């Protein structure tokens, strides 16, 4: 009766009504606070991400074998019971699996027999008394696993994680305000290509990072770094393509960081940088750049040296003008220059026809120059311009802008 | 239970979205057609005024103490009561009042208990038993009352007005067709500066108005004045600069206006004057001279003395001949000769460097001369001319005033 | 039964029509004087700021997982109990919490477990016997807290904020009439960009603001500042841009304010200043010169030098005549001249173009000059004036302004 009642509640039409899409552009179905799982939700073969958030008394029948695109199982606070045929079906179609748990209470037990999945996520405190990282010891049978992401406020680095991570490609560690004691134990983690350390509050770069030649992305967001004096030891690495020291308090970025030519993306926004040196911009292949919410008083010289870029983020600092330094760049596509004290836009920004966006959320512009009327490519929806600032353009130019918005 | 239903009905969000501004540039709540005041009014502590319109038998709580920004009340047909600590708070905080009394009870006796009152607007319908109003005679309690606008049938001037002889600065009556008598009170004004007797049914200038010694602005609008004759003592009103005597039946202005050498604002529009005098033009201090819609036949050539005149509205009059002496005065900024009886416009107009207003609508003209381009301060929006005569101008002359 | 009935009556569509927007342009929902909290409120997805006011002893359901756009929890006199999955969700989502309480036991004890919280508004007395800052001694657990509003009648500033202020970026303390013994304890608090000491009855500017260096917005509202002679040292503060010295007992301005060239908004309104020294008029960067409700009798001509001035509010002053040099500054956007003794407004206001709202009602203005209609952006809502004063403009110019009201 319970299953029949919930079947009458959630018909296929209401399921298509509740169907959404996630950040991975996969079909998601947010099922939250249901006494039981439906059967029509397993009838729909279109489903790709089966979401089970806080649904108690879960017992999945083999009609989950009816699912075709099932590669994601977002079970949150869910105790899942799966029969052997449905478990074997999961052993050939399931690929990604996210778990939200309150310690051992909400951790499924059938995940260890799964040997063909490729992605997995975990979230929930693990460093309990007398159970120091002892609940995650059964993840050794998983050989095809490739992606493992953890947010489990770890007070210490688990040795089980170091043993497990041999077959790992992407690993992100979030401690949400807790010390991470790497203690040079990441030297074994040679296969890592992306290392994210979000809110590890390190205040020092561990020496084990300088040993991995596969890392292209290094992420130290919200680590409260003030003085980066460990980038001199980063010179040994020749794989880091993008450093991420953003949402920190880095007062100044030293000179030696200009020796990293392989760097292509600098995310240093919301920092304490006062003057960024010109020698730092000797690396002209900085395709992405994030320098917003900073204390830059002027845009320095060797931005003119930069040529292989696509955006600069200059939001919320003390820069007054677009100098010829930004004007020697011929590939910029997005300008994040809002809420600034930018006095004027000089003429050559009206040659920048390939201008996807501008950000001007409170900037001190006198008026948009007529050179911006030289580019019909930038449309009213394309750029972000204040209404009082936008109206100063000529009526022919404004009509062309609204036309290109329609056209 | 009505108070509870009022609190339930009018949430603070509804009163916040009701908020607006009044005619005195204050944050005013226009509470209109209600049973009482909600208790959520006082949660909006930034309020500066309440408009209570037809809300009778209202009891104001002490929570009005939260209205620190409050400085004005506007009671429209409201028989409102107040509580003791609220009375003390509004005694120590309020500055402006404006009470209308369609019925006598709608005028509250509590409102005179304050002492920090500056401005009062006593609109309503007062009974002819004016001297019996002991509620009126309580304005002596107000130690800062400077504005007193009584829009009611004030036949006899109260001794309440006597008790506020010094501190008052603006005195306004709209008597609405009743003769203003008992002149000794208005004789007792000592430090009054602005006397606004609008339609006091004055058959001439009262001797009380002339016994003023510190007046600065006198308005006798809609008062059927017969003459301006006693002016041998307007010389004691050296503080007077504003004479407002328009919408009246005055037919002549004698030489006596020479007594006041500080007169700046002169109003004589919509009057029965058939010929403007030259001895009026003998005074040169006058900067504002209003004579619109009059019956003036012609302007005597003594107007050349009036050099400081920055406003000479002779529009909609009977004037057929305009002398060249008026165009000698170059300080005339606001000049309106619309709907007059002129025939041609004077070519010599270019000496008027400061001339923003020119209005010639309705008046018969043959050809607009090119000399209208000679005016420097003239603007196309300031030069109100018909579209047909807008066509009858050279393109350069068009652009002279059209292009800013 | 009351909780279930409240879930039943508060339907979804009436909540949709109950939705509003705040000053931060976020979707809003004010729950005032309810038995509990409806579950259909928690079913909402577009809601951003929910406002819990006078809610007696309710428990937060985990259905807050639906409230993904929820970022600001507003707690007014609400003793809230919390479910563990909802606690985790608020730990990972909720970012702004305002707590008003009458008793120091009314503040929830799970607010310390929040980790994504940055804005805290503790309004209500934290100072009590043996509970004086010992209850909020758990804000050491708070890590990302940047805005800490304290309307709490603090006799002395806590030692706990001296511990926390390394990461704190705004300290709004309202004692409503209690003086701070600051004791120069803000030296360890180095990351402040804004300091709003309002209604503190300080009667003098302390030296803790002077020891700091990162401040850009300094508000000393209603501190009973009789003398402000210390501002000579404010040149040490190279980043200050808004010196809100309003609502005080300031009777004069020392000439050393001319050293403060970095000021952009100088809010001196509701003070007792009777003369502006010309040295104050040296600062070219002033944009919001609000000197309203003061004792100024004349306006110096050097105001024409202040070209960046936009909103000159001299409301309710003793200024009888505006100098022509006032109209030299062409950037005047809002000339608040109301309640003054301005005899006549010169025609040079026709040269101004940025003027959007001019206030002349309540003045000694004899008549409105025609050149006032020359301003393009001025409209009837902007041009607030007495109706008879409006009638002095030509009916063609009045038609232009009435059309600006219409068009």
């Amino acid at each position: 009766l319970r299953q029949l009642n919930l079947n009458n509640e959630w018909t296929l039409d209401k399921l298509r009504q509740r169907l959404t899409k996630n950040a991975q552009d996969k079909l998601e179905l947010h099922l939250f606070m249901l006494s039981g799982i439906p059967d029509t939700v397993f009838d729909l073969v279109e489903l790709e991400v089966l979401k089970l958030e806080l649904i108690p008394d879960v017992t999945i029948p083999p009609s989950i074998a009816q699912l075709t695109g099932l590669k994601e199982l977002w079970l949150y606070h869910t105790a899942a019971k799966i029969e052997a045929p449905a478990l074997a079906f999961l052993r050939e179609n399931l690929r990604a699996l996210h778990i939200k748990f309150t310690d051992i209470k909400e951790i499924p037990l059938w995940i260890y027999s799964l040997k063909t999945l490729e992605e997995l996520h975990l979230t929930g405190n693990l460093s309990a008394e007398n159970n120091r990282y002892i609940v995650i010891d059964g993840l050794r049978e998983l050989k095809r696993l490739k992606v493992l992401r953890l947010k489990s406020n770890l007070s210490k680095l688990p040795q089980v994680v170091t043993d497990v991570g041999v077959h790992l490609q992407k690993l992100s560690i979030n401690n949400e305000g807790t010390k991470l004691i790497v203690l040079n134990s990441l030297k074994k983690m040679v296969n890592l290509t992306e290392l994210e350390l979000i809110r590890c509050d390190l205040e020092r770069i561990p020496h084990s990072i300088f040993s991995l030649h596969n890392l292209q992305e290094i992420d130290l967001k919200d680590n409260n770094l003030k003085t980066i004096e460990e980038i001199i030891s980063f010179q040994h690495l020749h794989r880091l393509t993008c450093l991420k020291l953003w949402y920190n308090h880095i007062a100044y970025i030293p000179i030696q960081i200009g020796n990293l030519t392989n760097l292509e993306r600098l995310y240093l926004n919301r920092n304490k940088i006062e003057k960024i040196p010109t020698q730092l911009f000797y690396c002209r292949k900085l395709r992405y750049l994030d320098l917003s919410h900073n204390n830059l008083t002027f845009l320095p010289a060797d931005i003119g040296l930069l040529q292989n870029l696509q955006n600069l983020a200059v939001t919320a600092n003390r820069i007054e003008a677009l100098p010829p330094e930004l004007f020697q760049c011929r590939k910029l596509r997005a300008l994040h220059l809002g809420n600034n004290v930018l006095q004027s836009l000089p003429s050559r920004v009206g040659e920048l026809t390939n201008l996807t966006q501008i950000e001007l959320r409170g900037n001190r512009l006198e008026c948009l120059p007529v050179e911006l009327g030289e580019c019909p490519l930038l449309k009213r929806s394309g750029l972000v311009v204040e209404e009082d600032l936008f109206s100063t353009l000529p009526p022919e130019v404004k009509e062309r802008l609204w036309r290109a918005d329609k056209e | 239970l009505k108070q509870l239903n009022l609190n339930n009905e009018w949430t603070p969000d509804k009163l916040r979205q009701k908020l607006q501004t009044n005619a005195h540039n204050r944050l005013e709540l226009p509470l209109i057609m209600l049973s009482g005041l909600p208790d959520t009014v006082f949660e909006i502590t930034e309020l500066q005024s309440l408009k209570l319109e037809i809300i009778k038998n209202v009891m104001i709580p002490a929570t009005i103490a939260q209205l620190d920004n409050l400085q004005e009340l506007c009671l429209h047909q409201c028989s409102v009561k107040i509580h003791s600590a609220a009375l003390s708070f509004l005694k120590e905080n309020l500055k402006v009042l404006s009470v209308k009394f369609d019925d006598m009870r709608e005028l509250p006796p509590w409102m005179y208990g304050l002492r920090n009152l500056e401005e009062l607007y006593l609109v309503g319908s007062l009974s002819h038993d004016i001297s019996k109003n002991v509620t009126l005679e309580s304005l002596r309690d107000l130690k800062s009352l400077k504005i007193l606008s009584i829009k009611s049938n004030v036949s006899k001037i109260p001794q309440a007005v006597v008790d506020v002889s010094s501190h008052l600065q603006k005195m306004c009556v709209h008597n609405d067709g009743t003769k203003l008598v008992m002149l000794n009170n208005l004789k007792k004004m000592t430090n009054l500066t602005e006397l606004e007797l609008v339609h006091c049914d004055l058959e001439r200038i009262p001797h009380a108005v002339f016994s003023l010694l510190s007046l600065q602005e006198l308005d006798l609008k809609e008062n059927n004045l017969k003459s301006i004759e006693e002016i041998v003592s307007f010389q004691h009103l050296r503080k007077l600069t504003v004479l407002k005597l328009w919408y009246n039946s005055i037919a002549y202005i004698p030489e006596h206006i020479k007594k006041l050498t500080s007169l700046e604002r002169l109003f004589f529009s919509h009057n029965k004057v058939e010929v403007l005098p030259s001895h009026l033009f003998l005074c040169n201090k006058i900067r504002y001279l209003d004579l619109s819609y009059n019956d003036i036949r012609f302007i005597p050539p003594e107007i050349g003395v009036l050099q400081s005149l920055q406003y000479f509205s002779i529009t909609c009059n009977k004037v057929e001949s305009l002398p060249d002496e008026l165009y000698f005065c170059k300080k005339l900024k606001t000049l309106k000769i619309g709907k007059n009886s002129l025939s041609v416009l004077s070519p010599k107009i270019g000496n008027l460097l400061f001339l923003s207003y020119l209005d010639i609508k309705g008046n018969h003209f043959e050809v607009l001369p090119p000399e209208l381009g000679d005016c420097r301060a003239l603007k196309r929006a300031g030069l109100v001319v018909e579209d047909a005569l807008f066509e009858t101008l050279p393109s350069d002359v068009r652009e002279q005033m059209k292009a800013d």
